């Protein structure tokens, strides 16, 4: 509902990061 | 006729405007701090926001801010570090008293401004004498914590520490700076180490000089031991924590002094689990098997676990010139075990890579049936940055902790690593400092 | 902050600078009597010499609250003090609707009045665009992904020419 | 207000190319 | 033959290297194993029958990763 | 879910979605579970990678917290922001943006011998301003010597070209002498922190004219961006903004099952909830619980 979290609304929002754990999770074992 | 949430009220409507300039918002800030509002957040978002936004700004007044900044305990470093353009602007108009308070608040938020401390190290061994002990010990402490490896200033306070008398607060101030700065001068801590005589009038004084002496390795002190025991409950876990860290790496026996430390931490991590940082759990088993005192049963474990993972996450972020000191003192530790050859080397080196029973993994870890070594590499971080050169405390920490695993840790330390010819003279040193701890291998 | 701050009753402010809120203090030998006024409410308590020093045990770390994120948010601050530039200059554009009238009409050109027309809904159309402020935020996420795979650089994100060309004097002076 | 996700390294380190002044202030004056 | 690689020889090195190199050969043929150095190799050994070539260099290896790298992130 | 080596990354992050990560782990922990083992495998080259592909998640989440001084007046705010930048790098694990690139000269040019192929194969990583005035002096030495300059150190046409390549780096306007007593050592602690302080004042000025030149950029794409973006009629700006909205919200949600579709349409509801809860009460801010 309202009055979310602090924690919870300090995230950046549009940030990649899981374009990023995407790759590192479809390449690293692929390399591996 | 005496309300707080009045007055904070009013002090919410007071930097909600437009307009407001430099001194309305350092004496709301300092009015917050002397009525200890750690509770309400947003009133001081408002306050550093318009701290943010005043662009005006004399002596006083920042002054004034950055002293509520630094005893309202509250952090955001773009508006502390942002605060920097008007201290180093109005740096020949501060007087020595507001330059101590500007230079210590700002050293404390990790402001990274060189020009900065350049400029106040500048002017305080320029003019010396017009500087109280409590002063030099301020813009010791800021200087120290703004990655600055000012030791001239050192010097410079080391010298005034050795002819004058320093207070408890200030010698536990300059002690944590100088333990910052990696100093372990006998002639600077043993002239503060007078001070804690007439005791401590607060115990977050005897747990910074607890500390200090644990990260600087030189003794216990049998007074602030005792000063720091009386108040042990005055402390947040955080603060704790570091105090029985540096009281284990400084050779305590007192058991009544770390049942007090321990008396906050353990409910503290009972209530959240999550509320202290991991390499403070780290610390925590540290000053747990160093000392031997006991934690309850499901604070012991988890500290340990939290140890492995604080030791793996420094293995992780390593500094690159420390991994090539790994790769050089297990190749001289292979070389010292027989090994004539490349492949051989190669292969015992990739060998040597046993991991330890709480979850770690060690670099160079010999088992030769039920007797256990290791080998650390100590490379220039955790070395002192005087003239004996000598390890720190968290080399002697991360020591006491793997001997009570099991192991026997031989310390090859960069200083006297480094000064060898070649590789069959570093086997020479790693096997003479193998024997020089268990001769059975 | 550290873990250890050494501030509190000593060299502290002990007078207010503005007048708009009247703090005083008395500083006795360890502990002090406060009082404080901000308007018709007043606070006057006492804090203690190890009052303060537990004042830094917990630390407030204040965290912004933004809608998409910190750098987002700055970049549209940015542009909308771009846009307020702007918007400035059309503040200034002279009063064409007092010459609407017919007697400036059948006195002037009609290819000057067809012109003069065409300048007046030139005007209407850069000021409906320059008033189109939620459009800021979908311009700052054109400048977001290009700066943002700036900062992922495989060296460092603070790396720049200046820093690199003075480690590479020191790499190339230095023997091999 | 939401951006394409990208993933990817910038592996040179050049200058940051600063882009032309535009002539909107010029035009509007104009 | 001849072998090039990054370092001079060692004694134990040069009897794995004949080691391996004689599986190459499809016959019970003998091998007169010559010894060049070249530092542009990051090590490993590049055997040259001057009809055959394997490469268990390390610079071919990470020339080789990093092409398995590129050619992998731009599918995934 | 945490795979160990990525929490091992998040322990001294200090951002959000990795510190919450870290605390439901740290309680995971608290709650009387293993932790597992971590993996001493993968030969350096996976080793490197996963650092290379593991600093990349602390960064880009720690890259969108830093605001950027975009308009600013003084080097205040320049020095918050390279500062705020320098922090992120040694959170992600990155060392000294200085010992970095230098790392970075020591990994690219290890097995070459001559000067002339050190310029050519670090060439991305210095100014193209810098390698053609380094360019020049090796063919000015060429002329000289008739012979490939060898990058020895005893070689003493390496000496000759060294002594003119000090003069290019001194009137680039970077002092060599002071980076070269500091990067050596020196002998007591007093004439080295006479050299450590010299070279941590150009450093800082090195890094605050990087800054300044990307927040420079910055404002100049920003001006761009808006000045083309004035020139349009506001009906053609939003059906162009309600196009590029649409369709990178269907680019997200065509893939499914992803972490990043998942993530990204529940930052579409926090963003929708950030909106109705500045409508519920505006002159307050967001509802934060509190």
């Amino acid at each position: 509902a309202d009055a979310k979290a602090l924690d919870e609304l300090r995230k950046p929002k549009f940030s990649s990061k899981y374009l990023i754990q995407h790759v590192s999770q479809k390449l690293i074992p692929a390399v591996k | 006729e005496n309300d707080v949430p009045a007055i904070l009220k009013e002090i919410d409507s007071l930097v909600s405007r437009e307009a407001v300039s430099a001194k309305e918002v350092s004496d709301a800030a300092v009015a917050l701090t002397y009525l200890q509002v750690k509770a309400n957040r947003r009133l001081w978002g408002k306050v550093l926001e318009k701290a943010g936004a005043a662009q005006d700004y004399d002596a006083a007044s920042l002054t004034n801010l950055l002293w509520a900044i630094n005893t309202g305990g509250v952090e955001h470093f773009k508006t502390v570090a942002e605060l920097a353009g008007p201290a180093v602007s109005l740096l020949p108009s501060l007087s020595p008293v507001q330059l101590s308070i500007v230079v210590e608040a700002l050293g404390g938020a990790g402001v990274k401004n060189y020009e900065l401390y350049n400029k106040a190290s500048a002017v305080v061994v320029s003019k010396i004498g017009e500087f109280k002990p409590a002063e030099i010990a301020r813009v010791l402490y800021g200087v120290a914590f703004g990655g600055v490896n000012d030791v001239a200033l050192a010097k410079a306070a080391g010298k005034v520490f050795a002819s004058t008398e320093v207070d408890s607060r200030t010698a536990a101030q300059a002690l944590y700076a100088l333990a910052k700065l990696g100093r372990a001068d006998k002639a600077t801590v043993d002239a503060l180490l007078k001070s804690f005589k007439k005791g401590t009038e607060s115990a977050s004084d005897a747990a910074a000089a607890s500390f200090a002496l644990g990260s600087l390795s030189f003794k216990a002190e049998k007074a602030i031991v005792d000063a720091l025991k009386a108040s042990a409950g005055d402390l947040a876990p955080a603060q704790a924590v570091e105090a029985a860290y540096g009281l284990a790496l400084s050779g305590a026996t007192d058991a009544e002094a770390f049942k007090a430390l321990f008396g906050v931490v353990a409910p503290a991590i009972e209530k959240a689990p999550d509320a202290l940082e991991v390499s403070s759990l780290a610390q925590l088993h540290v000053a747990s098997t160093i000392s031997g005192a006991k934690l309850p049963a499901a604070v012991g474990s988890f500290v340990a676990k939290a140890f492995g993972l604080a030791a793996d996450a420094a293995r992780l972020k390593r500094s690159s010139a420390e991994s090539a000191l790994v790769a050089d003192v297990a190749a001289a530790t292979a070389v010292a075990f027989g090994a004539q050859y490349r492949p051989e080397v190669a292969s015992a080196v990739a060998s040597y890579v046993k991991t330890a029973p709480d979850g770690s993994v060690l670099d160079i870890a010999i088992t030769k049936g039920d007797a256990k070594v290791l080998v650390q590499a100590v490379p220039s971080s955790l070395l002192t940055s005087t003239t004996p050169a000598k390890p720190l405390g968290h080399v002697a920490a991360y020591s006491k902790v793997r001997e009570a695993q099991g192991y026997a840790v031989a310390v090859v330390p960069a200083n006297e690593f480094e000064a060898l010819p070649d590789q069959k003279a570093k086997a020479q040193y790693v096997l003479a400092a193998i024997k020089k701890v268990a001769p059975s291998f | 902050l550290t873990t250890f701050t050494f501030s509190g009753l000593q060299d502290a402010p002990v007078a207010a600078l503005s007048g708009s809120i009247k703090l005083n203090v008395a500083a006795k030998a360890g502990k002090a009597e406060v009082t404080v006024a901000a308007g018709a409410a007043k606070a006057a308590t006492q804090v203690s010499a190890a009052a303060l020093r537990k004042l830094s045990g917990s630390k407030i770390s204040l965290a912004e609250v933004a809608r998409i994120s910190v750098l987002h948010s700055s970049i549209q601050n940015y542009l909308l003090s771009l846009s307020n530039e702007r918007y400035q200059l059309l503040s200034q554009w002279p009063d064409f609707t007092t010459m609407y009238g017919k007697d400036f009409y059948y006195r002037a050109h009609p290819e000057d009045l067809k012109k003069f027309y065409d300048a007046a809904d030139e005007y209407y159309k850069l000021y409906e665009t320059v008033t189109e402020f939620d459009s800021l935020s979908a311009l700052a996420s054109q400048v977001v992904p290009n700066y943002a795979a700036r900062r992922r650089s495989t060296v460092h994100p603070a790396i720049g020419s200046t820093v690199a060309d003075g480690a590479f004097t020191n790499f190339l002076l230095s023997k091999q | 207000y939401l951006a394409p996700l990208r993933s990817d390294f910038t592996e040179e380190i050049t200058a940051p190319k600063v882009a032309s002044a535009s002539n909107l202030v010029n035009e509007w004056n104009n | 033959c001849t072998v090039i690689t990054a370092e001079p020889l060692d004694k134990l090195e040069r009897v794995e290297l004949t080691k391996k190199a004689e599986k190459f050969v499809d016959a019970g043929f003998k091998l007169v194993m010559q010894e060049k150095i070249d530092k542009k190799l990051l090590g490993g050994f590049v055997i040259e029958f001057s009809d055959r070539r394997v490469d268990m260099s390390t610079a071919k290896k990470v020339e080789e990763f990093n092409n398995f790298v590129n050619k992998l992130v731009l599918s995934i | 879910a945490v795979s160990k080596k990525e929490v091992l990354y998040f322990l001294s992050s200090k951002d959000a979605e990795s510190s919450t990560a870290v605390k439901s782990y740290l309680k995971s922990l608290y709650a009387g579970a293993q932790v597992e083992a971590t993996e001493t495998d993968a030969s350096e080259l996976i080793a490197q990678l996963e650092k290379k592909y593991l600093s990349a998640q602390v960064v880009e989440p720690g890259v969108h917290n830093i605001a950027l001084p975009l308009g600013e007046s003084g080097s205040a705010p320049v020095k918050r922001y390279a500062a705020e930048l320098f922090n992120l790098g040694a959170q992600a694990g990155f060392e000294c943006p200085f010992i970095e690139v230098s790392k970075k000269f020591g990994q690219e040019t290890a097995t070459s011998e001559t000067v002339k192929d050190v310029l050519n194969k670090t060439k991305s990583y210095v100014s193209a301003d810098y390698n053609a005035a380094l360019n020049e002096v090796l063919s000015s030495v060429e002329a000289e010597i008739n012979g490939p300059v060898l990058f020895d150190g005893k070689t003493e046409g390496f000496k000759k070209f060294a002594a003119k390549a000090k003069a290019v780096a001194v009137s680039r306007g970077l002092p060599a002498d002071t980076i070269l007593a500091y990067c050596a050592g020196s002998a007591n602690e007093d004439a080295a922190d006479k050299v450590s302080k010299e070279f941590f004042t150009w450093f800082e000025s090195a890094y605050t004219a990087d800054a300044a030149a990307e927040v420079k950029a910055i404002e100049a794409e920003a001006a761009s961006i808006l000045d083309r973006h004035l020139a349009k009629p506001v009906a053609q700006i939003r059906k162009e903004q309600a196009s590029a909205y649409a369709s990178l919200l269907k680019r997200a949600e065509t893939a499914k099952g992803a972490k990043w579709a998942e993530k990204y349409l529940e930052d579409v509801k926090a963003v929708q909830w950030f909106d109705a809860s500045v409508a519920e009460a505006p002159a307050s801010g967001p509802k934060v619980a509190a």
